[PDB]
RNA sequence: UGAAGACAUUGUCAGGUGGGGAGUUCCUUUAGUCCCUCGAAAUUUGAGGCUAGAGGAGAAAAGUUACCACA
């Protein structure tokens, strides 16, 4: 039975009561069985390929040059380069730290191409901790333009300044603001990103605390903080510019008052806001209804990854267009 | 032997004049410039200090006219915005 | 964000010149009109395009992390570092370079100063003490340093013997993480 | 005149290096022309300007510049010793401002000048084959083609083009060059 | 000189109070830690991972829950 | 390298198990200030170890991640860290 | 009288910053009112307000480190 089944399941993986009957719900019961197996099992290990100094083949062939083994992974990347073994450390190789490549995860790619950075455009990031993100977008629009890194905690600016600058990039500014108050410092920009602290259920291999150490309280603040962090950004963009600027909403979780609520709460309050096709190759696209709410239709749009289908950590993107 | 900035030596009047002087540590105040055009010719004047002083004579005063041009063109705008204070 | 005063500004192109020989590129008007301006936050000196410099000014002085790329440190006597976060414009268009073997490449990455059995190729016109920008073979930008011996003097010491000075190096940006 | 002064000069200085016991002292002496090409690639452009290039077992005694940018050249980007081992933006700067020396050019220095690049490229090959795919084009900062040093210029994020300027250059014995440039190219 | 002179005849006296006050810096950080032990094994009402705060920062929090 | 430990042997009071658990950092070493910065493991060195797999529920139903554990022994003279846990 | 051309440009409100110019000599830590306001949630939360236990010659330069190099 269900109930069993619950007990079985928290027993032998170690989930919290809660989150795994959150998690059982979402999913067909085979299919919640070989995503636990995924979530919990650590993932590939993947490479972005600096734009600016290098390009993928020629740094290809310098790290197998340096006993690196390599694959170029996927159709969907032109930048990617999954790694398999490496006799030398990753940091080690002097191609690092000229900023030739820069270690990511699979799920910090997407919500970039997600994006369509331009030239001499003015760009921004609400959360850029690691900053593989930021350094992704400024590949794109090719040394120009400006982007304001935004970070709430100072500790993580010092791994921001100090990966931005050895990758090259020239033309972010970084500030510690409380992205709710960033629109009233600024306002009026083209393609602001939001990758907003979520419950991290999307990646538990590198952070295993989300097992037990998350519950019925900390599921109502955090998706409350999502929706101040999310009508922020529509309230900072451009309705008009000479090269139309969108909002990418990506967030490290699969859970369904994370992602999916959000998204209706922010195109309820807000009409000026449609979503269209959101330029990812692949994905499955966000339930219309889950537990009796319904959100209207143009979720469909939205793309959901799991860890099970593809070796990612658990996403959601989905991109907003401003009216007015 | 000691550093003459810890001595609390007075200042002299030489042939360089002493001006005004300020008081030590009681709301002594200093100034603000940033410049396009004047800093420019400071890059022109530090390579010649940089490779040294010219033994043509002609253009070693060429690049001396240069930073005097500079600083009659820094004077003349300080004089506008002194100007613009007053408007104001 | 207070812009370099004039004390401030000969200190800053002094030992930038030690190391650059095209001053005039840095300072230059760029297509779109707008040209590299230096501002300096907490001591520490970055080297911006007006533009963005412009547009940075929004931000609280002491609120502010970090705007485009660090040329280096105000020292607390007044004298000027250079980090290796300027070295991507310092490498750009460099006066003397030095090649080093893959051996030799790593104890930079290291922290080692130059050693006379890791150079690769040398550059000629290099007096007693002079900056250079180190590099691999594929011209990769390593680091920066001064040299320690002149033309003739540097050769005639040992094989152990220490060619090129240390200064800066790469292998700082993996301590910030 | 001083064109041609610095080029007998040029050819000279690339012989001291050239000698055996003086490359063996390589390890015995710094010789070093990195100063030296740097002025050969600022001279590029005023050595392209002068029609002067031809005129009435040598090495260094030849009248003209023609064969004195030859022989420069060759031991530039084709060196006796340590053939292969060149550092790349010296061959990306010296190739793409050859195409701006086959433009300005009479036509017996077009030959030898294109006679000399097949040879640096089938024996480099992929270390200058990025800059005519554009694909293999790094895209750090737009090109500068008046710099004072050769690494100053970046060609890596320009693609080279002047090759099709050379097809309408007279056919019948630039563009057989040519197809053996792009034939050899295809061949690596 | 005068200020060269006065270590002069201080000398070995410096070196004694300073061993004294590490000693007695080693007698009060064990003796704090050891409040820490009479604390938790009493009562306590922590959190799930640990405060950020360095020490005699964050003992001085616990000690002020008390 | 030969004088690193990345685990240590933890004695809890309550249910009285001792267990090997990872150490994840040096808080504080009482005897110098420097010694603390590098992590150097002394007697009454406190040191922050990973608790998961005891699996103590704290307040608000939640599962301890890192806990105080004071060092006991004397690992220069014996190869093993000893500690206590401070709960 | 011709060109650009509804682009700029212009001005007024509402803001951000301001190591610059002119004058001038409250915040921090903690708890409660679960009271009021704004948010969020199928009924309970979060952020502000209020209250109370404890702290306070002035951009020229200052105090500190079981720290580094030198004497």
């Amino acid at each position: 039975y269900t109930n069993q089944l619950l007990k079985d399941i928290c027993a032998y993986y170690g989930y919290n009561e809660y989150l795994a009957e959150k998690l059982l719900n979402l999913f067909p019961p085979r299919e919640a069985f070989a995503f636990f197996e995924a979530n919990e099992t650590p993932r590939p290990v993947v490479i972005r390929t600096n734009t600016l100094r290098t390009h993928r083949r020629d740094l290809a062939q310098a790290l197998i040059n340096r006993g690196v083994t390599l694959e170029p992974v996927g159709k969907w990347s032109k930048v990617g380069l999954q790694v398999f073994d490496s006799k030398v450390p990753l940091g080690a190789t002097p191609e690092y730290l000229a900023g030739h490549y820069i270690l990511q995860a699979a799920s910090s790619f997407l919500p970039v191409m997600a994006l369509c950075p331009q030239e001499n455009e003015r760009c921004l990031d609400m959360a850029a901790a690691p900053g593989g993100k930021t350094t992704h977008m400024a590949a794109l629009m090719k040394n120009t333009g400006v982007i304001f890194a935004n970070d709430p905690s100072k500790s993580r600016a010092k791994g921001l300044i100090g990966n931005i600058h050895r990758l090259g990039v020239r033309n972010t500014i970084v500030c510690n603001y409380d992205a709710r108050e960033f629109p009233r410092v600024i306002g009026g920009f083209d393609r602001v990103l939001l990758d907003a602290p979520c419950s991290g259920t999307g990646v538990i291999c590198k952070d295993p605390s989300v097992k037990t150490n998350r519950d019925a309280k900390d599921f109502m603040q955090l998706p409350h903080t999502q929706k101040q962090l999310l009508l922020a950004a529509i309230d900072s963009c451009n309705h008009a510019s000479k090269t139309g600027g969108y909002i990418v909403y990506s967030t490290c979780s699969v859970c369904v008052e994370e992602n999916e609520e959000v998204v209706n709460y922010a195109l309820s309050r807000r009409p000026n806001v449609k979503l269209v096709e959101t330029g990812l190759p692949f994905g499955k696209e966000g339930f219309t209804s889950y537990m009796g709410k319904t959100f209207h239709p143009s979720l469909k749009l939205t793309r959901r990854f799991y860890p099970h289908l593809y070796n990612v950590d658990g996403f959601f993107v989905a991109k907003f267009k401003k009216i007015g | 032997v000691y550093s003459e900035k810890e001595l609390g030596i007075p200042q002299l009047n030489t042939v360089t004049p002493v001006g005004v002087t300020k008081p030590k540590g009681k709301k002594k105040g200093k100034v603000f410039v940033d410049d396009r055009e004047s800093m420019n010719t400071i890059l022109a004047m530090v390579e010649a200090e940089k490779q040294g002083q010219i033994e043509s004579k002609i253009m070693r005063a060429r690049q001396l006219e240069e930073i005097r041009e500079a600083r009659r063109i820094e004077a003349e705008k300080k004089e506008a915005e002194r100007k613009a204070l007053l408007e104001n | 964000m207070r812009p370099l005063t004039d004390q401030e500004m000969k200190i800053v192109l002094d030992k930038l010149a030690n190391y650059m020989t095209d001053l005039k590129s840095l300072i230059a008007p760029l297509e779109d009109g707008d040209r590299y301006v230096f501002r300096m936050q907490k001591d520490r000196v970055y080297y911006v395009k007006l533009s963005i410099a412009n547009i940075a000014t929004c931000v609280a002085r002491d609120k502010l992390l970090s705007l485009g790329t660090c040329l280096g440190k105000m020292t607390k006597s007044g004298k000027f570092r250079l980090h290796i976060t300027a070295l991507p414009i310092l490498a750009q268009n460099a006066r003397y370079k030095i090649w080093v073997k893959d051996n030799g490449a790593q104890p930079f990455l290291y922290g080692s100063n130059i050693v006379k059995a890791h150079v690769g190729r040398w550059t000629e016109d290099c007096p007693e003490h002079s900056g250079c920008v180190v590099y691999n073979m594929a011209d990769i930008p390593l680091g920066f340093g001064v040299t320690a011996r002149s033309t003739a003097e540097a050769r005639r010491l040992d094989p152990t013997g220490i060619v090129c000075f240390r200064q800066a190096d790469c292998g700082e940006y993996l301590r910030d993480e | 005149d001083t064109s041609r002064e610095s080029l007998l000069c040029t050819v000279t200085a690339f012989a001291l290096l050239e000698g055996q016991d003086a490359h063996n002292a390589r390890s015995d002496l710094h010789l070093d022309l990195s100063f030296f090409i740097t002025n050969l690639y600022r001279s590029l452009l005023s050595l392209s300007l002068n029609p002067d290039l031809e005129l009435g077992n040598n090495k260094i005694n030849l009248q003209t510049t023609t064969v004195l940018l030859l022989r420069c050249l060759t031991s530039v980007l084709l060196p006796p010793w340590n053939i292969r081992s060149v550092p790349p933006i010296r061959l990306a700067a010296f190739c793409k401002q050859l195409m701006t020396l086959a433009l300005q050019v009479p036509e017996k220095s077009s030959q030898a000048i294109l006679g000399l690049l097949q040879d640096v490229v089938h024996t480099h090959g992929r270390k200058v084959a990025a800059l005519w795919n554009t694909e293999e084009r790094k895209g750090d900062g737009t090109y500068k083609p008046l710099s004072e040093t050769v690494e100053g210029s970046n060609p890596f994020t320009t693609t080279i083009w002047e090759g099709e300027l050379l097809r309408k250059h007279y056919c019948p014995k630039v563009r057989e060059g040519l197809k053996a440039m792009e034939k050899e190219l295809r061949s690596i | 000189a005068r200020k060269q002179r006065d270590l002069k005849k201080f000398g070995k006296a410096v070196q004694v109070q300073k061993q004294l006050e590490r000693a007695k810096q080693k007698r009060e950080a064990l003796d704090k830690i050891n409040q820490l032990k009479r604390k938790r094994a009493e009562g306590g009402a922590l959190g799930a991972t640990e405060a950020d705060d360095p020490f005699d920062v964050a003992v001085d929090n616990e000690l002020s829950r008390d | 390298m030969g004088l690193r430990y990345k685990k240590a042997n933890v004695t809890h009071p309550t249910l009285n198990v001792t267990v090997q658990l990872p150490i994840l950092s040096v808080k504080k070493n009482p005897s110098n200030p420097l010694y603390t910065q590098l992590g150097v493991l002394t007697k009454g060195t406190i040191i922050e170890v990973n608790v998961s797999d005891l699996g103590i529920v704290t307040a608000s139903g939640k599962i301890a991640w890192g806990r105080y554990a004071q060092i006991t022994n004397n690992p220069e003279n014996d190869g093993c860290v000893n500690a206590v846990l401070l709960v």
